[PDB]
RNA sequence: UUGACCUCGGAUCAGGUAGGAGGACCCGCUGAACUUAAGCAUAUCAAUAAGCGGAGGAAAAGAAACCAACAGGGAUUGCCCUAGUAACGGCGAGUGAAGCGGCAACAGCUCAAAUUUGAAAGCUGGCUUCGGCCCGCGUUGUAAUUUGGAGAGGAUGCUUU
RNA sequence: AAGCUCCUUCGACGAGUCGAGUAGUUUGGGAAUGCUGCUCAAAAUGGGAGGUAAAUUUCUUCUAAAGCUAAAUACCGGCCA
């Protein structure tokens, strides 16, 4: 589903979990990349999601969790695929310092840029983050068009839910010092 | 009439054209049985026979498979 | 039986033994 | 120590040599009839390590199966169709192990190895004569060839549960009512 | 030397198989 | 836990399955010679030697089929153009 | 036209497509051979010293028991054995060694001429391992090795030495490296000259 | 849960009391052929695994090489003076060694051995 | 491209100087045979009772 | 030279190049193959009429590049009015005897 | 069945087997514990008469 | 010209072996439907019945590319509980294990990868006056040594046939 | 002939097989539970399976692709009781 919005995105496979972290960096280069979305699985059962710049920028390590996809009936929505979306941030993402990092990187991995010969010339779908526990709950939405009684905007949920509990903060590329740290993550 | 005689079971059961027995397969080296019919399978079975070496195995097995002849014999 | 079966029964063989009570 | 460099050899099999000589040996095969006999073994280190020895009783059969399927898929791999066919060609021998020799895109070939059981030079020698044993009857029809394990998921472990010991054998263990005198 | 009178007479017996396998159908003939 | 006093153990000899033998090492490398190249390994080798070390990892991934892999695959044909080089 | 046995015909085609493939250079090696005189040469060092047959040496095991029941130097002996030789060459012992040229699975010797190479051995490709092979009192013999010669002939050991090295080495340093085959007769380029005017239209 | 069919799948244990004689006689047996030797091989006594069971213990396969070494029984004689030889277990504290050694002292304070032929 | 390059020795054109091998000998290749003086004496106790 | 595309197969690879599936740099790199580097120049016909019956790769044809081979290779007279009549008449009549012989 | 009825039918002899056991149960020869083993006893019995142990487990 | 080796043949050649039966239990392959879900199509019946091949008194499995997270266990098999639990199914009809633990019984081993190279030391025949005579197989490798909780080789001193 | 000891010497371990992609089947088991076919096709301080947010894949435990082996287990048939 993410990799759908990412006109600007390639698909991986699946990488060693016996190789080192910073083996990403060395791969992303190959494929000509400046972020890396990297989904991280424990026990078969437990999902972490790593964003990256890849040479020298922040990094943030998630846990990701309720996850709830495109294929399930109940979402009624639907957009254009490869379309610009807006992106809807929160005011604890001004806020906070933390929060300030992950704001940046959610704008890189998720923006789309504006003259992509691969993306759709209208606009038609939000991407919305959220903090309100000490997580970030993220949505889709449609923007539907309504004709006014005698137009406005009416929101249908299109895609994926999932909520990701902030866990560390990098300096470095997959490895350096930690600038923040969670201290109240309890883990599966 | 469409069955002559079988030269391997005995029975009126041969064809006359397929020339296969309907009873026993007898150009066939295997003999004809199947599993859902018990009753055919007991009709045929050991035992439903004269067992000319079969019945003399049991007493040979009794005194180990022995050769030669009792000692001071004529 | 291989040879180097029988050497080892040769030198190492199930000995007797009781064990006291 | 010349089999450890045939070793390396056959793990090189898209190399000018080796790709050379599987080329002129798959025509050679099919010029031959589908199942025909060997005089030496055309990988003497594969063989060495499965089992052959140059003894009186040792021989070793070529042998063709056709690949592909029949959208159906056979549970049994062609190694073990091309052992079966052989053992049957060859009823008074055993059947020992089996190895892949050359792969066209209608047939894969295999060369068996095989044992006679009552040849004097493998009775009287200990470490081959459990083969003389009744048992040993046919061990390609039942599954007991190296492809035969591999097939029935006799491996240790978490991932082998209904496997282990025998499939059919652990369902019924699993679907009897078991009662006792005292319940 | 360089078998080329061998190689005369393998390919006629192949061509000679050809026609002769070939020919069996009424068709071709 | 329970504190127990620990002990060391005699290095198993299953643990030394790490191949660190000098002769196998030598036989592989001159079967190597011998054996020649694959088609695969010969598109990885002129792509190398052009320069286009990038696209010689992402073709040699595509044939093998791991990242692990396609980095060893390159790092054993880079030493051979390495060797070849000083032979010539 | 008559008609060949089966086994005939597949015999000699494979001696046709030994010319006409193109053979890789370790293969083609293979056909490169030592001359009449050079292999006359060795074999007349190599008769002197005979691994002797199984009926002299039951003799020498008798004459030996009968004097103890009434002080002997090494022997020395053309060494084989293809996992021998090999053993011997990676452990820098064998003076000399001559391999076969028509070992049926070529593999078995096709790392041998390399192997010798790397090691420093002097080596040469005989012609025939039934003449190897009737050397040693057996059948065949996939290749024969020296050691050690007794004092009376290590002059005739290093000119056979300098003999192979130079007048069989030097002129496979050459044609070694490249491929062989491609004997491409009279009748084989009219067929080929008679593919490429049929790919001149319209390759479908 | 009758959904398939169990009547022909049904196992009932009448020969409980023939089998404890089978298994009484197996025993005799055993003890007629090694007549002054037990009938059973010495094992050693291991700590059970999991955090459920830590606290209590019980009788393992086979004593290790090092506690077998210490107690100054050569390997190739254990298994003929009727001990079990384990190469796969290790002992990794010095607390399971101590409890081995001392339980191969206390039996071959125990043993008669007998002079061969 | 050529279709049939030729081979470039990068491993063989370095001379190994030394064996493969650094296991010691064993004293029965300096020695004489061990197995010939048991066939020896196998032929002695033959001739002995004639 | 001109190249005519008949084989179902070659159009498969055709429909893939064309599309926007396969690139002109796929289609070089897959040329690395084992059936690549195989020489078919002084060889005998009959090594390579042998080889050629059992060496066709196995990889999958699409229903679309069927299609076009067919189309392409239909010949101008295959289906005209007249045939296309009689055809017709044809399977009429079969249904009449079948009616005719279940009265 | 039928095999078991051919037999009743026939006059040959049943082919009674003596009952033979793979294994003795008690022990034979010339030494310490066959001659003063007792047969009516268990194995309990008789290693508690002897003085030795018969089972070293649990 | 003669003679080797390789491949392939012939013989009512010398000596052997396979087929069929049985199939209660055992090892594989192939493989339904009725039924239930008050109908039925996923599912269930069922990895069952029918069909095909192959053994024995048992067969099979079997000495960890195991379990585990421990203060650790220690080849395989079977019983008791684990447990209608985990896990998977419109999270329906439902399907459904395993580790630990308590017992029964316990037994460990054989090769390939190393050159005997100061001595193919190995073995099939068949002629025997029964002790030893030849014909061969085999160096493209038959004996001895070694088989990774190991081992080799030297040295060293006791201990075993 | 054999067991141990010591060491300024050595210590070889199974490839169209693992693995990736795909189709079918199967399982309580898409970290695909196992199996089979097709395409591509490996490694040597290596490989496999696990534990772990703990800051980087740290730690734990085993060596697959060769082979043999009694007992405890089953039994509507065989020789009997
Ligand atoms: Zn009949």
């Amino acid at each position: 589903d993410l990799a759908s919005m990412l006109p600007h995105g390639r698909k991986d496979a699946k990488f060693d979990t016996k190789s080192r972290l910073y083996e990403l960096c060395e791969l992303a280069e190959l494929y000509n990349c400046n972020n890396v979305l990297f989904f991280e699985a424990r026990k078969g059962k437990d999902l972490y999601m790593w964003f990256s710049k890849v040479p020298n920028g922040p990094t943030v390590k998630f846990y990701a969790q309720n996850l709830h996809t495109m294929e399930e009936l109940h979402f009624q929505g639907n957009c254009l695929k490869g379309s610009r979306p807006i992106l809807s941030f929160d005011a604890a993402f001004e806020q906070e310092p933390y929060l300030k990092v992950i704001k940046e990187l959610f704008l890189h991995t998720f923006g789309v840029p504006q003259g992509h010969k691969k993306s759709k010339p209208f606009i038609d779908h939000v991407l919305s983050f959220s903090v309100a526990d000490g997580k970030i709950w993220v949505r889709n939405y449609e923007i539907r068009e309504v004709e006014k009684v005698k137009t406005d905007i009416n929101l249908i949920e299109i895609g994926p839910r999932f909520v990701l509990t902030p866990i560390i903060i990098q300096e470095g590329s997959f490895g350096g010092p930690i600038l923040y740290e969670n201290k109240r993550f309890i883990s599966p | 009439k469409t069955h002559g005689l079988c030269r391997r079971c005995g029975r009126r059961s041969l064809h006359n054209q397929k020339k296969v027995c309907a009873s026993c397969g007898y150009p066939a080296a295997k003999t004809r049985k199947y599993n859902w019919s018990e009753k055919a399978k007991r009709r045929k079975v050991t035992g439903t026979g004269r067992m000319r070496y079969l019945s003399t195995v049991p007493r040979r097995f009794k005194n180990g498979f022995r050769t030669g002849v009792p000692k001071g014999a004529r | 039986v291989l040879e180097k079966t029988k050497k080892r029964l040769t030198h190492f063989p199930q000995r007797k033994y009781a064990v006291k009570a | 120590g010349a089999l450890k460099y045939l070793e390396e050899l056959s793990k090189k099999k898209q190399s000018d040599v080796v790709r050379f000589l599987l080329r002129v040996r798959c025509w050679e095969y099919r010029q031959l009839n589908v199942i025909h006999r060997a005089s030496r073994p055309s990988r003497p280190d594969k063989a060495r390590r499965l089992g052959y020895k140059a003894k009186q009783g040792y021989v070793i059969y070529r042998v063709r199966v056709r690949r592909g399927g029949r959208q159906l898929k056979y549970q049994r791999s062609l190694r073990a169709t091309a052992e079966e066919r052989v053992g049957r060609r060859c009823s008074n021998l055993r059947v020992l192990n089996s190895y892949w020799v050359n792969q066209d895109s209608t047939y894969k070939y295999y060369e068996v190895i095989l044992v006679d059981p009552n040849h004097k030079a493998i009775r009287r020698d200990p470490r081959i004569n459990w083969i003389c044993n009744p048992v040993h009857k046919h061990r390609e029809c039942r599954g007991l060839t190296s492809t035969g394990k591999k097939s029935r998921g006799l491996n240790k472990g978490h991932r082998f549960n209904k496997t282990r010991a025998g499939r059919r054998k652990t369902w019924k263990r699993h679907n009897t009512l078991s009662l006792w005198r005292y319940r | 030397e360089d078998g080329d009178q061998l190689e005369r007479e393998l390919d006629a017996m192949y061509e000679h198989y050809k026609e002769r396998k070939a020919s069996q159908d009424a068709k071709y003939r | 836990g329970h504190k127990t006093t620990r002990r060391v153990l005699k290095e198993r000899p299953s643990r030394r399955k790490g191949a660190q033998s000098k002769r196998t090492q030598f036989v592989r490398s001159l079967i190597r010679e011998v054996a020649g190249l694959a088609p695969y390994e010969r598109r990885v080798i002129e792509l190398l030697r052009n320069g286009k070390d990038k696209r010689a990892r992402k073709f040699s991934k595509k044939k093998l089929g791991t990242f692990g892999r396609a980095k060893r695959k390159c790092e054993e044909l880079q030493r051979i153009i390495a060797e070849s080089r000083r032979a010539h | 036209m008559v008609k060949w046995p089966e086994y005939i015909r597949l015999q000699r085609q494979k001696k046709i497509l030994r010319m006409r493939l193109k053979v890789p250079p370790a293969i083609a090696q293979f056909q490169y051979t030592l001359d009449k005189n050079l292999a006359a040469q060795a074999f007349k060092l190599l008769n002197k010293y005979r691994p002797e047959t199984k009926q002299e040496k039951k003799e020498r095991l008798l004459r030996e028991a009968t004097a103890i029941k009434e002080v002997s130097k090494k022997p020395y002996t053309v060494k084989y054995g293809l996992n021998h030789v090999v053993g011997l060459i990676e452990n820098k012992k064998a003076s000399l060694v001559l391999i076969a040229n028509d070992v049926d699975p070529i593999e078995l010797v096709v790392f041998l001429p390399a192997l010798c190479r790397k090691m420093g051995i002097p080596y040469a490709i005989i012609k025939g391992k039934a003449r190897l092979g009737t050397l040693v009192h057996k059948k065949t013999a996939a290749v024969v090795a020296i050691t050690e010669v007794r004092s009376e002939d290590k002059n005739e050991l290093a000119k056979l030495i300098s003999a192979v090295k130079e007048g069989y080495l030097e002129k496979v340093e050459d044609t070694r490296k490249r491929w062989g085959g491609g004997i491409m007769g009279f009748k084989a380029q009219k067929r080929e000259e008679k593919r490429k005017k049929s790919l001149e239209t319209a390759i479908k | 849960h009758f959904r398939k069919h169990w009547q022909r799948r049904v196992r009932c244990h009448f020969d409980q009391p023939g089998k404890k004689v089978t298994r009484r006689l197996a025993r005799r047996a055993k003890a007629a052929a090694l007549a002054p030797r037990p009938v059973d091989k010495l094992r050693p006594i291991v700590r059970c695994p999991t955090v459920k069971y830590n606290r209590r213990t019980r009788l393992g396969r086979g004593f290790t090489l090092e506690e077998l070494k210490a107690a100054g029984i050569p390997r190739l004689l254990a298994p003929t003076i009727g001990i079990a030889v384990d190469h796969r277990r290790k002992n990794l504290s010095e607390e399971s060694l101590a409890a081995n050694v001392q339980r191969l002292k206390d039996y071959k304070a125990r043993l008669i051995l007998f002079p061969r032929k | 491209e050529d279709p049939y390059p030729d081979t470039v020795e990068w491993f063989t054109s370095v001379e190994e100087k030394m064996p493969l091998s650094a296991a010691p000998e064993p004293k029965r290749r300096f020695i004489p045979s061990k197995n010939e003086a048991k066939q020896i004496m196998k032929l002695v106790r033959a001739i002995r009772e004639g | 030279p001109n190249i005519d595309i008949i084989t179902a197969e070659a159009m498969t690879l055709a429909h893939q190049l064309a599309t926007g599936e396969k690139t002109k740099a796929d289609l070089i790199d897959e040329g690395y193959n084992k059936y690549a580097f195989k020489q078919k120049e002084g060889l005998p016909d009959w090594f390579l009429e042998d080889e050629a019956k059992h060496d066709k790769p196995i990889k999958p044809i699409t229903k679309e590049a069927a299609q076009a081979i067919k189309e392409k290779l239909r010949a101008l007279n295959a289906r005209p009015i007249k045939k296309v009549a009689e055809a017709r008449a044809r399977r009429k009549l079969r249904q009449a005897k079948k009616l005719e012989k279940l009265k | 069945r039928e095999l078991q009825k051919r037999k009743r039918r026939s006059s040959r002899p049943t082919i009674r087997m003596p009952n033979r056991r793979k294994k003795a149960l008690n022990p034979a020869g010339n030494n310490i514990i066959a001659k003063s083993w007792n047969k009516k006893e268990t194995l309990s019995q008789n290693y508690t008469r002897f003085g030795l142990v018969a089972k070293l487990g649990k």
